[PDB]
RNA sequence: AGGGGGACGGUUACCACGGAGUGAUUCAUGACUGGGGUGAAGUCGUAACAAGGUAGCCGUAGGGGAACCUGCGGCUGGAU
RNA sequence: UGGUGGGGUAAAGGCCUACCAAGGCGACGAUCCGUAACUGGUCUGAGAGGAUGAUCAGUCACACUGGAACUGAGACACGGUCCAGACUCCUACGGGAGGCAGCAGUGGGGAAUAUUGGACAAUGGGCGAAAGCCUGAUCCAGCCAUGCCGCGUGUCUUUAAGUUGGGAGGAAGGGCAGUAAGUUAAUACCUUGCUGUUUUGACGUUACCAACAGAAUAAGCACCGGCUAACUUCGUGCCAGCAGCCGCGGUAAUACGAAGGGUGCAAGCGUUAAUCGGAAUUACUGGGCGUAAAGCGCGCGUAGGUGGUUCAGCAAGUUGGAUGUGAAAUCCCCGGGCUCAACCUGGGAACUGCAUCCAAAACUACUGAGCUAGAGUACGGUAGAGGGUGGUGGAAUUUCCUGGAAGGAACACCAGUGGCGAAGGCGACCACCUGGACUGAUACUGACACUGAGGUGCGAAAGCGUGGGGAGCAAACAGGAUUAGAUACCCUGGUAGUCCACGCCGUAAACGAUGUCGACUAGCCGUUGGGAUCCUUGAGAUCUUAGUGGCGCAGCUAACGCGAUAAGUCGACCGCCUGGGGAGUACGGCCGCAAGGUUAAAACUCAAAUGAAUUGACGGGGGCCCGCACA
RNA sequence: GAGAAGGUGCGCCGGCUAGGGUGAAGGAUUUACUCCGUAAGCUCUGGCUGGUCGAAGAUACCAGGCCGCUGCGACUGUUU
């Protein structure tokens, strides 16, 4: 740790590994739905949430959350991916964005229309 | 072993500054004697006392203030390891310039005030504050 | 006449690409396996936390469905 | 890698060559492996820095892929040739051709990126006596909120926009036909530079000025549980959902879906992603390690880092000035301009840098003579479970048998907060060959120094070697009693093992969970070895040291607590740490007969695990006490 | 393992060159069933360089085929 020992072997700053294995410094990355299904939350909560499995165009097998209150993503859609880790859902770190290509958009959704895919 | 002559005297008086002793004696060199002469001229100590015999020694007579004495800390900067050879534009004004910042130069082991008005830099030795 | 000197020749070294044999070193994949993580926890259980109902723990051999036991040297992170 | 003879390049040179020699490179990281044009700079930053190379400018590099020369001043040539390969194309089957990383543009990939534009009028170039001729470089236009500025959507003005009328600046000159000049052998004459006039040439065709009709043509987004002072209800009910961290929803919901209002700042508002930051969260500035993560188990010591002491010298580091630069751009100030701001430049500032030069000598290295403190030895004297070899023992206990005979093993007391060894470690008695320190001084050495990656030995016991022994116990087990069960503690039994010789493993709760070394800062009480002081009979005080302990201030510490044996103040160096899991684990290397050991990862996953301390509770925790709780 | 696998050279004639063994024209004396070493002669094995002929140079006879997974038996051996 001394300045002699720094010239011998200097302090290497340890790199921080990124949170997303996919999205290789890309803000969005297109995918194709392998499977949409139902997932339970973590124990101190309880609900029924709907997540999707996608293969990406990087060929990767990760899960994205369909963030709508209603969707017609019918098992082969062309859904677009953002990041962000949903807390209550374990082990998954991606979200399907609304109104991208095949994501139809949440019904009425009258505030936050830029988030959940609504015109006007 | 002992590895630095003048860092061994700058430590041995500070624990005596917080102790109740006045005359500090140790086996001394000319290097430790040239340092001691400049801060008695700054009002910190007095009467360095080369013993002038074989194995010559320094009896620095440090002054006391009432209660807490006059020199709080002596911080070594250029120890022997990283030895802080510094220019004249970059002299340390230690405590607003109330530290006198003695710097070893060719024409004298001298305070930072006369180191800048006659411009030679070098070994920034220690905090005197 | 021809000579000098050139040109196409002849073949000699050099070499890219290609060939062959045998290895290295990397990347993807692989029936089938072995642990790991997170879950939800059904289960034999009670293994640790009190002297946790046999004091724990560490090394190591050795042994046994498991959360686990003896020995030899070891430590109190052991208390009345 | 050098040496010479030659050969060769525009030019030095194993560049090419023959032969001579055995050199060269590298722990300051060679070679191999993965990665990437580099820089001025750029972005976050207090700065140090960290990240980073899109427009802009310098250098480099490439032209389907590879090899190769040719011509030329200049190439191993992007719209050259040759050869080879891959691909593609026209064929009338004779023979042919092509290379968009040039500007458009097309697929195709992708989250994602533009027009098959106008003209050489400006600036260049390329040829030309000149005229000019070409240029997808350029000047400049469509397309895109992609930034960066300004500006507008009204408080009865008309800006923008649109209609009309106006209106600079981008033009330097060219043609010409005189006019004067100076080379002229002959200003005869050409050719040229000058002068004044005439003729003409603008891609963007306008910016810009001034009229006109009339508010006609203009706002959106996200949130509102907290620490963001934007903060009723209605629907929904642990549903549906939101969210960055807590969390919210389980029936009056400020946390989720609307309405109803505000607020952030605006033609943009938001969230996905990446960078730095706060992050002292890799701490040079500027952190750690007794118990939270972290001291190898410790030595000998190689490179190296640093090095007691004095004079003199050197001027490598250090210090000042001098000069060339550190390109321009960017930035930083003062400005000038667009009506203002961007933007544009002018001036400087800045560019902490680099070598050269002279000047300096306090300190460092180096050089030389030294100096005795550090460190070592010549001289005994004890202390000492140092350690090893061989023996001699004793009681139990054990095994026999008529109290003896027989052999294994650890040696009660002496035993000690004692010694000894770097460490691990080590006690009956006895010799025998051997260690290092202490101390009493007396002699001499002249820093010979400490520390030390690698490197190298040496390290408790279960082990498993390769041979033996044999008591007790006991790993391995059989049952006995016990429980739903013992596979357990208890009960009856015993081989491996400890022992020995050589050899291997190199493991640890190797622990004082505290690296080695030196220096210094109040003490006090035992205790170990010397020695000297001491009225001295020691029953012993004091002093002096080198160990081993207690308690305590100064001191530090998160606290527990350390406290001259530091965990303080410091100094040199070394080993080690970067959230908990994964994991001291996989894979690769090394060692081992095996068990395995040593070096040592990410993928994933969680917002916490951990440290000391305090209150409460609990305890088959102790100790007192109370009550028919016990008779 | 291994002669793993795979490869190269190979005739004859010259040119140049490095030795080794034997030997003695005569000299040392132990004047002889001996040492030193002449020399040639004879004989053995190289190294570098050309040249040359044919389809072919271990030209005939002679003279291993090799490799990758496996079962069983360890191996040499023995047997109807």
């Amino acid at each position: 740790a001394t300045i002699n020992q720094l010239v011998r072997k200097p302090r290497k700053r340890m790199v921080d590994k990124s949170d997303v294995p996919a999205l290789q410094n890309c803000p969005q990355r297109r995918g194709v739905c392998t499977r949409v299904y139902t997932t339970t939350p973590k124990k101190p909560n309880s609900a029924l949430r709907k997540v999707c499995r996608v293969r990406l165009t990087n060929g990767f097998e990760v899960s994205s959350y369909i963030g709508g209150e209603g969707h017609n993503l019918q098992e082969h859609s062309v859904v677009l991916i953002r990041g962000g880790r949903v807390k209550d859902l374990p082990g998954v770190r991606y979200h399907t964005v609304r109104g991208s290509l095949d994501t139809s958009g949440v019904k009425d959704r009258k505030q936050g229309r830029s988030k959940y895919g609504a015109k006007r | 072993s002992m590895q630095d002559p003048l860092a061994d005297m700058l430590t041995r008086i500070r624990n005596a500054q917080m102790a109740e002793k006045t005359v500090v004696s140790m086996p001394s060199s000319k290097l430790k004697a040239a340092v001691a002469k400049v801060l008695k001229d700054e009002g910190y100590i007095a009467d360095f006392q080369i013993s002038s015999e074989v194995k010559p020694q320094l009896s620095i007579e440090l002054k006391y203030f009432e209660g807490k004495p006059v020199i709080e800390e002596v911080k070594r900067i250029s120890r022997p390891g990283l030895r802080q050879y510094k220019s004249v534009e970059q002299l340390p004004a230690v405590r607003g310039g109330l530290g006198v910042s003695i710097v070893s130069t060719n024409k004298g082991v001298m305070t930072d005030r006369a180191a800048r008005a006659a411009g030679v830099g070098g070994e920034v030795l220690c905090t005197v504050f």
